[PDB]
RNA sequence: GUUACGGCGGUCCAUAGCGGCAGGGAAACGCCCGGUCCCAUCCCGAACCCGGAAGCUAAGCCUGCCAGCGCCGAUGAUACUACCCAUCCGGGUGGAAAAGUAGGACACCGCCGAACAC
RNA sequence: UUGCCUCCUAAAAUGUAACGGAGGCGCCCAAAGGUUCCCUCAACCUGGACGGCAAUCAGGUGUUGAGUGUAAGUGCACAA
RNA sequence: UUUCUUGCCGGAGGUAGAGCUACUGGAUGGCCGAUGGGCCCCACAGGGUUACUGACGUCAGCCAAACUCCGAAUGCCGGU
């Protein structure tokens, strides 16, 4: 299942510093770093708005085509240093990829479906590492809560795992566990 | 091996009651021993 | 209503004497301090109480040896 | 006093050329020493005064 | 209360309370919290107050999380006394908390009940702060 | 395979030998004019070097593997003196009379001391 | 000069360590055999010390390959900061981390000796 | 409370105040001083009659978490 | 001119910051699961069942004037 890459712009950091990045920052830019077997650690401003645009529809791990002064490159965005408070993406990592890649990477696992009635299921690993390809990365996948017996764990071995995709965690990483709703004379017994 | 401060050590002969003759060293200053229940006598040794 | 502390003794006015690059006489005390936080290097000899002194005329320099810092005196040409 | 003043006097001179401490709870005998007597030149023994 | 079982020493400076909160930034043991807004001294009794509200609101089945602990103590000298004499006797208990430490987590099923409580909570703390979910 | 679990002699021997040799070290050393001398030992040769430690260089060496010392039909001691003489001499060529003893991390006497002896005595002072 | 060699060293002493797999015994390095002699055990010829060459690569030693653990580690950003603007907010110019990432690394250099055509 | 010593305050040289925050000292050891040589702990697992996690024995893992007369700090396994 | 300023060069620090599976303490929630808890067959042997309490360990997020695997800017010493 090869995702579609993103075609961004980008064109050269012309000096660098922490008053250039709050300038560039200013004018609705994300400064960036290409890096990966590159070789070349190459500075990158691109639009902020096209950058959070395309985070928001293909999440923390996609795979973009960069412009870079007519040059065409594959990245896949690798950090995001993001301000705590005002939630602006400040900075990107972006190694650069090609295609029959291997690459280790994290996926966030989002529960899905409605759980028994009795008892409250609560995730401990949001994340769980996998290697993939560079297009064949999934942006999420599920695990699977159906009216569970009463609460037992659940791990990443016991996932349903995407087909060219590699769990990298140790397979005895708890993820969602349902634990039993606490009762009246139970929830507020703990906290002091 | 010091001059003389260990126990007096020479070689003995041990003889069992069985007939069993076992040519040894030990501390006795006679050097001589004889043993009634030795390692051809007992029941857990030679299953008797 | 008593504080029950208080009391403090005199600052001893440890550390380095003599830095880097520094020209010194033989015999020059150059660096006080209590265990050996610097120790001994080429021509510098140690005092009773940890002291580093020179053991010959010429520029301090300090160095690592073996996971250490110490300090040497290197004899400076004669002009 | 347990540990008080001592004087130490050479032998051959009986010139006292030394003051040390010791304990008289563990050393109850007089305490005796070769030391260096200045003139009698070298090394001779010293006894407690 | 939270008090710590002991602390090294129990006469220490005041925290200095400048900068913005680099560790504990994030929501990770449940799915909605409460995130800090303002630099202030969460007490204890700020922070039980605050649980028993979110207790009180959703009343059934939710995990609360109070990820601040309250181990830094500010003392206070006796009433109607002058200045000197040396330093008081402590007699409350604090947390640090910084513009961006995530202060309560809670999980709980549905939306707008875990996100009254979580309010219910803000309105008994010394500072502002807003309900931070578990998604960028 | 047969998986061994224990220690053997030869690592307790060769560390501790080692260790007591930089323990002595601390304390000896060599110069241009004063170098140090050096021993080696086993159960078959004893081997000699004459060190500069400003350089980490050798300017003379001898052991009881060369033609001569192997022509001998005597002893241990003899071989050592041999070695002793033979590297005192090269050491009198070389330029030198003067000398440290680093002993090597053994115990100073037996074949050790003979060698020590015999250099001290074909013109070593030390 | 060649060396699946032996020593003595050096390096802001792990980029060198730990571990794992696969080899070697020319001389050497070892183990190994014995306690007649120097010397030795707070008892023990186990260690140390002295003599010997029956057996050995099983170790130690050294060689080659593995990045699993430990180690090293940028660029960029950020934190913090000097000075300066600036009516609190905050900003500009210089310096710039820690953590993390890309990655690196199964050390390198020197001087003597051994055997080998010499 | 008043002299001395150690640490933090003390803002990475030194120095730095308050009835600021914590403790020690007014000794001890004829070896616990000098030198020479030798050794490496604490803890943990396994195997052992008393003997129990625990006492001494043996095997292993163990680079410093033990110990350093005596407060604290700086040191020390090259060993102090 | 030894003074002072600016540039460059040679230094020693443990502050701001940060980090803590690098130590000393604090401290949140999970996970496995002891030892010690109770019970069955029935012995106080032995075995398993059980809200057990839940050593140790481990996952993730943290905290410190007297914590530090780390670690600046300035200032300071010298040279030029
Ligand atoms: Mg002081
Ligand atoms: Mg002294
Ligand atoms: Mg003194
Ligand atoms: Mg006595
Ligand atoms: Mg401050
Ligand atoms: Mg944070
Ligand atoms: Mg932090
Ligand atoms: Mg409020
Ligand atoms: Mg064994
Ligand atoms: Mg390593
Ligand atoms: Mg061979
Ligand atoms: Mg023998
Ligand atoms: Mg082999
Ligand atoms: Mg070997
Ligand atoms: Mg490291
Ligand atoms: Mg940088
Ligand atoms: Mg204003
Ligand atoms: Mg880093
Ligand atoms: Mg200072
Ligand atoms: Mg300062
Ligand atoms: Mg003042
Ligand atoms: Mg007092
Ligand atoms: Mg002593
Ligand atoms: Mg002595
Ligand atoms: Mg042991
Ligand atoms: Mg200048
Ligand atoms: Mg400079
Ligand atoms: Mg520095
Ligand atoms: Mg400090
Ligand atoms: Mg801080
Ligand atoms: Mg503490
Ligand atoms: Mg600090
Ligand atoms: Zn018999
Ligand atoms: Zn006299």
């Amino acid at each position: 299942t090869a995702n579609i890459p993103n075609k961004l712009t980008a064109n050269v950091r012309t000096r660098t510093g922490k008053g250039a990045s709050r300038q560039a920052r200013r004018d609705g830019k994300v400064p960036a770093v290409l890096y990966g077997h590159g070789t070349d650690p190459q500075h990158l401003e691109l639009n902020a708005r096209d950058f959070a645009a395309v985070l928001r529809s293909h999440g923390t791990n996609a795979i973009l085509t960069l412009d870079i002064e007519g040059t065409e490159q594959l990245a896949l965005t690798k950090a995001l240093d993001v301000h705590p408070i005002r939630r602006n993406i400040q900075h990107a990592d972006l190694l650069v990829v090609q295609r029959g890649e291997k690459v280790t990477v994290e996926v966030t696992v989002l529960v899905e479906g409605d759980a028994t009635p009795g008892t409250l299921v609560t995730q401990d690993a949001n994340t769980i590492e996998i290697e993939a390809e560079a297009l064949s990365i999934p942006e999420q996948l599920t695990v699977s809560v159906e009216g569970v017996e009463a609460g037992t764990q659940i791990t990443a071995g016991q996932i349903s795992l995407p087909e060219g995709v590699n769990l990298i965690s140790d397979p005895e990483l708890l993820v969602v566990n349902v634990v039993e709703a606490p009762s009246a004379e139970a929830l507020e017994e703990e906290g002091a | 091996m010091k001059t003389g401060i260990h126990p007096e050590y020479v070689d003995t002969t041990v003889q069992c009651g069985c007939g069993h003759s076992f040519t040894t060293r030990s501390t006795k200053q006679s050097g001589t021993i004889v043993v009634e229940v030795c390692s051809q006598c007992h029941p857990f040794y030679t299953g008797k | 209503s008593s504080s029950r502390n208080g009391r403090d003794s005199a600052a001893q006015r440890l550390g380095v004497k003599r830095f880097g690059g520094q020209v010194v006489k033989a015999g020059e005390i150059l660096v006080r301090q209590r265990g050996t936080h610097f120790h001994p290097g080429v021509n510098v000899g140690r005092g009773g109480d940890d002291t580093l002194f020179a053991l010959a005329p010429g520029a301090v320099e300090f160095g690592a040896k073996r996971g250490r810092k110490t300090v040497n005196i290197v004899p400076v040409a004669r002009p | 006093d347990v540990r008080p003043k001592i004087t130490l006097a050479c032998e051959v001179c009986k010139h006292r050329n030394y003051i040390t401490k010791k304990n008289r709870r563990n050393d109850p005998d007089r305490l005796e020493i070769k030391k260096f007597c200045p003139n009698c030149g070298t090394h001779q023994p010293h006894k407690e005064s | 209360m939270l008090i710590p079982r002991k602390v090294k020493h129990r006469k220490q400076h005041h925290p200095e309370q400048r900068g913005i909160a680099s560790g504990g930034t994030s929501v990770s043991f449940g799915d909605y919290g409460i995130q800090a807004l303002e630099h202030a001294y969460i007490t204890n009794r700020q922070i039980e107050s605050a649980r028993i509200a979110i207790n009180r609101h959703i009343k059934r089945g939710g995990k609360v999380w109070i990820n601040i602990f309250p181990d830094r103590p500010l003392t206070k000298k006796p009433a109607e006394t002058r200045m000197g004499s040396g330093k008081g006797s402590p007699e409350w208990w604090v947390a640090n908390v910084k513009p961006g430490r995530v202060l309560f987590e809670l999980s709980y099923p549905d939306e707008k009940t875990a996100r009254d409580a979580l309010t219910r909570a803000i309105h008994k703390l010394p500072i502002k702060a807003r309900i931070v979910t578990r998604e960028e | 395979a047969h998986k061994p679990v224990g220690q053997n002699i030869s690592e307790v021997r060769r560390n501790a030998r080692l260790r007591r040799h930089a323990r002595l070290r601390k304390k000896v050393a060599g110069t241009a004019e004063v170098p140090r001398l050096v021993v080696n030992r086993s159960a078959r040769h004893i081997h000699v070097q004459l060190v500069n430690d400003l350089n980490g260089t050798t300017l003379a060496a001898a052991s009881s593997i060369e033609a001569d010392v192997r022509a001998i039909d005597g002893d241990k001691k003899a071989h050592s003196v041999r070695v002793g003489q033979l590297i005192a001499e090269r050491a009198k060529a070389a330029g030198v009379e003067t000398v440290v003893f680093d002993r090597g991390g053994y115990t100073y006497g037996g074949r050790i001391a003979a060698l020590a002896d015999a250099a001290r005595e074909a013109g070593l002072k030390f």
